[PDB]
């Protein structure tokens, strides 16, 4: 007779002590809680009960339940998603770091995005490199403060920045200096498709002798072909 | 044989000694089966334990679990050990979280590399007869992604760098064989409006003018990015402007039937006309002047390289034997699948524009760029082996 | 207000940070689960579904990529007459399974 959310919500509670999901199908369904439907839906994939009213007690915000029914599953893959959802993100990665090594890097890498977002680049930066995601995502979040990528550029002496902050000046024109910063990468082709392209053959030609390089070689092979 | 306080003795100072050859023989006098295993686990000596394992089972757990967490500790050699351990299912399971992390991650070259070891895991798994069918449909469909990966990182590569290593025709080849081959579902972390944005784009500046105006309609059906609203807005305005006539020069020539093929097809990766699937340069994607042959039946794949060494001075294209007499080695190209995959046969139809195989992925290149791209990379860029492997 | 306007306005990854900052975890979970999601109609109605406006939701998504996630999203809300509506003309091989756990409402119900 009772057409009330507030009770059927207060039954869709009870039933995560009762761990009776049936009822909670039906309860969420008449609270209108589509939602909370639909990801029980999804939780039944997993096999083990307690992780599906997990589900369920993180969709009525029992947190508290939530996590004690993820701790009794061992699910500390779970249990980590659940903490950076709840903004835990400290306990995410103390769950990631002593019981779920697997997802560290990619909770790095969400944490770095989520201090992003907070405008804590110093710290973004500290996790991007942990998370072995700074190759990339550090050259896009500071393409807006060149001063600062150059300085970071410098810090880290990393083949693959210098590589990308090379191709960055050698787009803007800036070709001397591309050259000095593919000299640090090491990258002897690109020295000599840049020493080709200005058409300096004969310093491309000391560059793939004195090198080695059997690419440097073979590009200026094929330049001496087209000539 | 009595004064086992000696024997002890001496098979443990021939252990402290590090002779566990004449301790394991002191132990096999004792009879001590499970002291010899501890032994050689504990002095390392993985082919004896290895060994053991082979001719007691019940050890094979003790000896490979260790290993394979050894292994994983020190991912890739904890897959090796999955699957040397038997557990094909748990050795997959590992890949595809290291896949979707990688996905996660955003680094779509190790998501497609990591999605063409789980192809590969399913074809071995394939051997099994009753689960060849599931398993061959998990490998094309593992096989897939791996090429949208590989394709969508060149991409996504343009969109978050401000500026391209890639040719802008590559991109324009890499965006129309990204949205020929993308499902009504979209595969995780992939973009279909970055991909359209770089179509748009890249057929802006090719002179592919109605192509770009169909993107820019497609990207209004899908919710855009604020960062890139006001780009897109404009390319909308300037392409307006431009003349409605797209580029003869970008338009796709199915080699098989000099049918001309409209830039965006609907039946996915097929010419109109003939339905000869395209093959693309795993570089450049560029479609490749191939066209797909089969062996006429009671020929075997060894009597067909045979005939085809021995030069004498949906339709499928199937090839009799005094066919394949008169074909060249020069413009045959053959992919040489382990076991429950028959061998593909592939035609060059213009001699001069050399290409090469992959002999280890398969995937098929211009000379030029294999030959690059390995020298560059010191390996195939698609699966990351040297020069140095032959095999499949 | 703002977690409401940032729904009605789809900036999702917003929605997740100001549901984050309200600790509303169930609903940055489904939100996290849809913010890959590009359809401009798929999201509109599963956003919609969120605001609890399904009629703007399932004309959203028959206007979607997906029209079944109307089907499904009328069966979650346990709205059976809609839901068999829905699968005479989207997928009529699930009707009868949608009539079964209709059935069993109906028994229930007398």
């Amino acid at each position: 007779l009772i057409k009330s959310e507030a009770v059927w919500e207060n039954m869709a509670r009870m039933c995560v002590k009762t761990q009776r999901l049936d009822v909670a199908k039906v309860c969420l369904g008449n609270m209108g809680h589509a939602r909370g439907a639909r990801a029980l839906r999804e939780a039944e994939q997993e096999p083990e009960l307690e992780a599906r009213v997990a589900v369920l007690a993180t969709q009525l915000g029992m947190l508290e339940d939530a996590e004690q029914l993820y701790r009794k599953c061992k699910r500390h893959d779970l249990l980590n998603k659940f903490y950076q959802a709840a903004g835990r993100w400290q306990e995410a990665l103390q769950v990631a770091e002593h019981h779920d090594r697997v997802h560290l890097r990619s909770t790095y890498h969400r944490y770095a995005g989520h201090l992003e977002a907070s405008a804590d680049c110093s710290r973004a930066l500290s996790y991007y490199e942990k998370s072995d995601t700074h190759r990339f995502e550090v050259p896009r979040m500071l393409s807006e403060d060149l001063p600062s990528l150059e300085l970071y550029v410098n810090k880290m002496k990393d083949k693959t920045l210098w590589r990308w902050w090379a191709q960055y000046l050698e787009s803007q024109g800036e070709m001397d200096a591309a050259l000095h910063y593919y000299e640090l990468a090491r990258d002897h082709f690109s020295l000599v498709r840049i020493h080709c392209f200005q058409g300096n053959v004969q310093k491309a030609a000391q560059i793939a002798n004195e090198t080695g390089n059997l690419a440097a070689s073979y590009h200026l092979a094929r330049q001496y072909e087209s000539q | 044989k009595a004064e086992r306080e000696p024997l002890l003795l001496c098979a443990t100072y021939l252990k402290k000694l590090d002779s566990p050859g004449y301790a394991a023989e002191t132990y096999l006098k004792m009879g001590d089966l499970k002291s010899l295993v501890q032994l050689h686990v504990e002095t390392q000596r993985w082919d004896e334990a290895f060994a053991l394992g082979e001719k007691h089972p019940e050890f094979k757990d003790d000896i490979y679990m260790p290993y394979a967490q050894w292994l994983a500790e020190n991912f890739e050699e904890a897959q090796k050990a999955f699957h040397k351990a038997g557990r094909q299912r748990e050795a997959v399971q590992v890949l595809e979280q290291l896949t979707n992390n990688a996905v996660a991650e955003s680094r779509f070259n190790d998501a497609a590399y990591y999605y063409w070891m789980l192809s590969m895991q399913c074809l071995d798994i394939a051997q099994d007869p009753a689960q060849k069918d599931t398993m061959l449909g998990k490998f094309y469909h593992f096989q897939r992604l791996a090429e949208l990966y590989h394709g969508y990182h060149a991409i996504h590569r343009h969109t978050e760098d401000p500026f391209s290593v890639h040719r802008p025709e590559t991109l324009f080849n890499i965006s129309r064989f990204l949205l020929h081959s993308l499902p009504k579902d979209t595969p995780s972390g992939i973009s279909k409006v970055k991909i359209l944005f770089t179509l748009a784009k890249q057929s802006k500046a090719l002179g592919a003018y109605r192509l770009a105006r169909h993107a820019y309609d497609k990207l209004r059906g899908l919710y855009i990015p604020a960062r890139f609203q006001k780009s897109i807005e404009l390319g909308t305005l300037t392409i307006r402007a431009k003349p409605f006539h797209d580029s003869e020069e970008l338009v796709p020539l199915c080699y098989r039937c000099s049918t001309n093929n409209p830039l965006l097809n609907n039946l996915g990766n097929v010419c109109i006309n003939c339905r000869q699937p395209f093959i693309f340069s795993a570089s450049s994607y560029d479609v490749l002047h191939l066209v797909e042959f089969y062996l006429e039946e009671g020929i075997t794949d060894e009597e067909a390289i045979s005939l085809i060494d021995l030069e004498v001075l949906f339709v499928p294209v199937v090839v009799s034997r005094l066919v394949l007499r008169s074909m060249s080695r020069r413009d045959v190209l053959i992919k040489r699948w382990p076991p429950p995959l028959r061998w593909q046969y592939f035609r060059s139809l213009l001699p001069d524009a050399s290409i090469t195989m992959c002999p280890s992925c398969f995937q098929m290149f211009h000379s030029e760029d294999y030959e690059l791209l390995v020298l560059q990379h010191g390996c195939c860029p698609y699966c990351r082996r040297c020069k140095d492997d032959p095999g499949p | 207000e703002l977690a409401r306007a940032c729904l009605h306005h789809m900036e999702v990854e917003f929605a997740i940070r100001v549901y984050r900052r309200i600790g509303n975890v169930g609903i940055v979970m489904s939100l996290e689960q849809i913010k890959g999601i590009e359809d401009y109609n798929l999201l509109a109605g599963h956003l919609a579904m969120f605001t609890n406006d399904y009629n703007l939701a399932q004309d959203l998504y028959l206007a979607s990529s997906c029209p079944i996630a109307a089907l499904e999203m009328r069966r979650d809300l346990q709205h059976w007459d809609s839901a068999l509506q829905l699968a005479k003309h989207l997928a009529p091989d699930q009707i009868p399974f949608i009539s079964k756990e209709y059935a069993i409402q109906l028994e229930f119900a007398g």
